[PDB]
């Protein structure tokens, strides 16, 4: 509940985000509750600038401090939802997929902003109506539909979990999930043997077998 | 897929003879093309060819790139061998012909072949000469992405 | 050698130690270098001198016998870069590439011999490889003594000492590690100082990776030792020639001349936006002679030969060709002559021969035997542009040569024990 | 569309993720400011060692109204006995701060003056140690198998510089095996 | 020879992939080409026509024949083969375009869309009401945030937080937001990183 803590899962959830191949769930309960307190913060500085010019017939310093910081922090979110607009960008069909389907959770609420929504539904539409009109008149009828044939294939891809992401593992020892002889955690890839895992050393695999660690933010990416 | 190196290595030829007679040739004043007919076909629609039918509509003739002496001389020294000349495309090709073929053999080989040229490339990843140029595309193209990592990374070093 | 090791820690140091703020220009230099498989170092003395003014004292005083001290003292360093361990790794070559001030070659007279000495011409022919040697293994007629010599450089007879004698030494060719050599040979430049006579040749040894730097014709500025060989031809009467190290050619000049078939991006960037001119081949109709004044007609037909053609394989044998040819013919004022000097500067590989051939230089493809393909304007000019003048009046043997090779392609030669058909695609 | 780079991230964006690191400061200074995520300070007492974030430290060491300490790995007799650990065990990378690297840019910058010796000897000894470490990852990348690889203790910046390589060319590699059985 | 007027247009399109890589990144794509699709269209026209033609063929003549069912499949691919390129290119060209969309608009006070986009009217018009209807898409992005945003700018992060602008030949003075700078030929403003984000974008600033 802290603004330290929620500042350090802002950066853990930007580095989870420009790692991971594909997207994740959009974490609106601290978010908000940031874009609420930059709002505040950024209202706050510039009423007191405008305060210190009464005292003008001193030091600059902690409003230079405080709004270099609200630079960083408004960078911060500002690369994270700039990245995750491109991967809708990129995923828009596969999620459309998704939402069609029932199971297991679609679009919601959560899985995308209630702001990214807009964006989603407005850039494919717009999508598909410049294709509309440019290359499908002109139309085949197998093709009018876009969504797999199958093959190849298309788009469907990429919910691609097994491509290679750099992992770091760290999270709370009990002394859940460690069998030794150093740690934590299973691994079981489907393919191979078990390593298993390590903590204090970073361990590149698939995304996949990770995912459920990712999850618990057991390891960092 | 929407990527050009996909869409590309789809129009490659290969060496594919029919199995069956197929009058209404789409190539030209056949009209049905006689039965083992060879006919080189770009690998988009001698793909699924191989597998709709109990018996598929081509033979799948071994393309010259995968000749046995090829694969052969890619066991000697695949540093200095030349894959751009060959067609280019190798590894955006082969991986779809193990799969269409099934082949095992070969994997073992070619997932050797690009460790080696990797163990190379991370060589050429310190800032070309000669080699740049004997490289297939798509490796070509994570030259690129490496060398342009290390290169921002230089220059951030210093200033 | 207690003062080799005082020279070569000094070297070290100061390759270890040197700071252009903040990269360390040279050992880095070396890492990017041996990744590469270049195995060589390139000296900026500026900085050497601005490191230690001592060892450049030194080093301009007697550089024969320090620089490859030098040359040890950088691949000891190599060998704690490159690999780790607790092969083989060359002593590599170092080039340094100075200003100082420029000694032209009338003003080589004595008096700075072993003293390095930094000058310009222009390369006149580069001589065929021939391999030094760098470790060679030896062993004796009698005793068998094996004795592996380090030679250095930079002529040395072989040690006698293991009846025996009085040279019982054998070179094992097995085990002996070899380099390469060059001898180009420069004429001064045209401009200075020719006065009212012909212009001296220097004869200079380039050696492992200098050689084949440069194409002969091109400027450069040699930089190298100065130094005599005997070479009997008395008395005593020592002939001159410069040690070089090392060369760098004038701007650029790499990509023209070692213009590969490869190229930078936005060479197809620039290439791709001129393609996409209506005015295009207009454009290009007016490249091709500022100087010459009309003869549209001489200056489109330039255009159409360079591109090439229409090249066919197809089967059986036969193949069809490209591209064309084009006659000039006509009284003088029709500045044919200097059209021509034109095409071949523009031409990517071309051989202006007017001719009979000229002067030594034969106009086809002919078979000369070493004494110990001799050359021509076709094989030379082969897979491009051949500008050839007076073309009524060539020679009748090699005429018919030519309109035998100029339908097929092929020059076909069957005199004595070489029957080749060897390829001509002008 | 963030364009570049996009996969790996940035050699700036990993100086801008360790400025988040807090380090000791000596104030010269004796508002408030609450500003978000730094917690501190009460008014800093100059003569008076303090833990801040590094930005901070950074911005006023800009001002030359602090005076950063260094940290206790960055010396050259500490780093010392990491080579001499490192040159002893070829496979492991040793014990790494993880951000020494970047670290070693920035203090370097303006804190130059405030290090013990810092001149022409530490940079010496991470030019250094950011070789054989390098050549050491060049050939510990001979053994590259999927899906695993051991890169134990190694650098932000290491990590970052050859990214797309070993996450590419294992996106090749394991692309073909995983595929064909 | 069947589809392979699509390899050579990816092949094309490959090319301004080439001009975004290294490269430099001005944009100036040389156009679209409406032609070439023209003469894919008409082929793929000609295509479906006999395809329907056959479908009618095989209602009477052909009486389901075994090989009958090969023109539904192959050429049906050939289908699919245009689809492959036609969209390939396609996203290629809204990949190049909608990220400049990005990275400039454009900026601060975006205030409107112009002069931007070299390519203007030689790119197609049917690209450009994608655009226009895109960069109104972002609009709307703008106007959630309340960060404040200026998302379109900085990619690159702030250091440290002033720096120095040389002024290039810009006139000026624009700055009005804010303060007015009053650009001036030949002059460096000392200003902290807000202004200069927006204002480097355009083309004023040059040194940072």
């Amino acid at each position: 509940v802290s603004p330290q803590q929620d500042f350090s899962d802002l950066m853990k959830s930007w580095k989870n985000e420009r790692c991971s191949p594909e997207l994740l769930p959009y974490p609106h309960q601290l978010m908000k509750r940031l874009l609420n307190r930059i709002s505040m913060q950024s209202q706050l500085i510039e009423n007191i600038s405008m305060g210190f010019l009464d005292m003008q017939n001193e030091s600059k310093l902690p409003l230079l401090c405080m709004e270099t910081e609200l630079e960083r922090l408004k960078f911060v979110i500002r690369s994270y939802i700039r990245c995750r607009l491109s991967k809708i960008d990129k995923f828009s069909l596969y999620l459309r997929q998704l939402n069609e389907d029932e199971n297991s959770l679609i679009s919601l609420t959560d899985l995308l902003s209630k702001d990214e929504i807009k964006y989603h539904d407005t850039h494919s539409l717009i999508w598909l109506k410049l294709v509309n009109d440019s290359i499908l008149k002109y139309m085949p009828e197998e093709l009018q539909a876009i969504n797999d044939t199958e093959g190849s294939v298309n788009m469907i891809d990429e919910p691609d979990w097994n491509k290679f992401v750099f992992i770091h593992v760290n999270g709370p020892p009990d002394g859940e999930n460690e069998f030794g002889k150093p740690c934590y955690t299973v691994t079981i890839p489907d393919l191979k043997e078990e390593v298993e895992l390590t903590i204090g050393s970073i361990y590149v695999m698939r995304y996949e077998v990770i995912r459920d660690l990712l999850r618990d933010d057991k390891v960092a990416l | 897929y929407y990527d050009i190196d996909d869409v590309l290595a789809d129009g490659t030829e290969f060496p594919c003879k029919f199995q069956y007679d197929i009058p209404g040739l789409g190539y030209n004043p056949g009209r049905p093309i006689t039965k083992n007919t060879k006919l080189s076909l770009p690998l988009w629609l001698a793909r699924i060819l191989a597998i709709v039918g109990p018996v598929p509509f081509v033979e799948l003739l071994p393309p010259d790139m995968f000749s046995t002496k090829v694969m052969n001389a890619i066991k000697t020294d695949p540093v200095a061998l030349d894959l751009h000349s060959i067609n280019s495309h190798f590894f955006s090709l082969a991986i779809k012909w193990i799969m269409l073929f099934s082949e095992k053999e070969l994997a073992n080989v070619v997932s050797e072949l690009l460790l080696q040229r990797a163990q190379e490339l991370n060589h050429h990843a310190s800032s070309t000469s000669t080699f740049l140029l004997k490289l297939e595309e798509m490796e070509k193209e994570i030259y690129k992405k490496s060398h342009e990592s290390y290169k921002d990374t230089k220059r951030w070093m210093f200033k | 050698d207690d003062d080799n090791t005082e020279i070569i820690k000094s070297f070290k140091n100061f390759i270890l130690e040197f700071r252009l703020d903040s990269q360390f220009i040279y050992r880095d230099q070396l890492r990017n270098n041996i990744l590469v498989k270049n195995y060589s170092l390139t000296v900026n003395m500026e900085h050497l001198i601005g490191y230690n003014e001592d060892i450049y004292k030194k080093l301009s005083d007697e550089p024969s016998d320090i620089i490859p001290l030098f040359e040890t003292a950088i691949t000891q360093v190599a060998k704690r870069i490159s690999i780790l361990s607790r092969n083989s790794l060359p002593t590599f070559q170092l080039i340094l590439n100075s200003n100082a001030n420029q000694i032209p070659l009338r003003d080589l007279d004595s008096e700075h011999v072993s003293k390095i000495v930094r000058l310009s011409g222009i390369i006149i022919s580069t001589s065929v490889l021939s391999s030094r040697a760098t470790y060679l293994s030896i062993m004796c007629r009698n005793c068998r003594h094996t004795t592996s010599i380090t030679i250095n450089n930079f002529t040395v007879s072989l040690p006698r000492s293991c009846n025996c004698g009085p040279d019982p030494y054998i070179i094992i060719h097995e085990s002996s590690k070899f380099i390469d050599q060059q001898f180009l040979k420069l004429q001064e430049i045209p401009e200075l100082v020719p006065v009212g006579e012909m212009p001296r040749n220097l004869t200079m040894t380039c050696d492992r990776y200098l050689t084949n730097k440069v194409i002969p014709g091109t400027r450069v500025t040699i930089v190298g030792i100065y130094s005599i060989y005997n070479s009997k031809n008395g008395v005593a009467i020592r002939t001159p020639y410069i040690k070089i190290l090392g060369i760098q050619s004038d701007v650029e000049t790499s990509s023209i001349w070692n213009s590969v078939t490869m190229f930078t991006e936005e060479e197809e960037e620039e290439f791709l936006q001129l393609s996409r001119n209506p005015k295009l081949y207009e454009i290009l109709t007016n490249s091709i002679a500022p100087s010459i004044f009309g003869n549209e007609d001489i200056k489109k037909a330039i255009v159409c030969l360079l591109m090439g053609g229409s090249k066919k394989i197809l089967p059986d044998g036969m193949r069809l060709r490209g591209d064309i040819n084009v006659l000039l013919l006509g009284d003088p004022g029709t500045a044919k002559s200097q059209l021509l000097k034109f095409v071949e500067k523009v031409s990517p590989i071309a051989v202006y021969t007017s001719g009979k051939g000229s002067s030594a230089a034969g106009l086809t493809a002919s078979v000369q035997r070493d004494p110990m393909l001799e050359g021509g304007a076709m094989v030379l000019a082969d897979g491009g542009v051949v500008c050839i003048d007076e073309f009524d009046k060539m020679r009748d043997e090699d005429r018919v040569a030519i309109h035998e090779a100029m339908e097929q392609q092929t020059i076909s030669i069957a005199k004595a024990g070489i029957t080749t058909v060897l390829n001509s695609r002008t | 569309l963030p364009a570049h780079l996009q996969q790996t991230f940035s050699p700036e964006e990993i100086q801008f993720i360790v400025e988040n690191e807090p380090i000791k400061i000596f104030p010269r200074i004796t508002w408030q400011l609450i500003t978000t995520d730094d917690k501190a300070l009460n008014n800093m007492v100059a003569m008076r060692s303090t833990e801040v974030v590094l930005w901070i430290a950074l911005l006023l060491k800009q001002q030359s109204k602090c005076s950063i300490v260094a940290p206790q790995w960055l010396t050259t007799k500490e780093l010392d006995r990491k080579i001499q650990y490192e040159k002893t065990h070829p496979d492991r990378f040793s014990e790494l701060p993880w951000n020494w690297l970047v670290l070693a840019r920035i203090l370097f910058n303006k804190a130059k003056d405030d290090f013990h010796d810092p001149i022409h000897e530490l940079r010496g000894k991470i030019q250094d140690l950011r070789e054989i470490r390098q050549i050491k990852v060049l050939k510990g990348l001979k053994y590259l198998n999927e899906s695993h690889l051991q890169l134990d203790n190694l650098s932000l910046l290491e990590i970052n510089e050859l990214r797309p390589f070993i996450t590419e060319i294992m996106d090749k590699l394991r692309e073909i095996h995983t595929a064909s059985l | 020879m069947y589809g392979d007027l699509g390899n050579k247009l990816v092949l094309e399109a490959k090319r301004t992939k080439q001009l975004y890589a290294r490269s430099n990144q001005d944009v100036n794509l040389p156009m679209y080409h409406e032609d070439i699709i023209r003469n894919i269209l008409k082929e793929v026209s000609n295509l479906r026509k006999n395809t329907e033609y056959l479908k009618e063929q095989q209602q009477l003549g052909m009486l389901d024949d075994k090989v009958a069912k090969c023109q539904y499949f192959v050429t049906l691919l050939c289908m699919e083969r245009n689809k492959r390129c036609l969209l390939a290119y396609q996203r290629l060209r809204t990949d190049i375009l909608d990220s400049m969309a990005w990275n400039n608009n454009g900026l601060d006070l975006m205030s409107s869309i112009t002069f931007s986009q070299q390519d203007t009217n030689n790119l197609s018009h049917q690209e450009q009401e994608y655009l226009k209807e895109y960069c109104d898409l972002i609009t709307d992005l703008k106007s959630g945030d309340l960060v404040d945003i200026d998302l379109s700018g900085s990619l690159v992060p702030p250091s440290d937080a002033f720096i120095d602008v040389r002024v290039l030949k810009d006139a000026g003075e624009i700055q009005t937001e804010y303060g007015v700078f009053n650009l001036i030929k030949d002059s460096q403003f000392f200003v902290q990183q807000s202004d200069v984000e927006r204002l480097i974008q355009q083309g004023y600033l040059q040194l940072i």
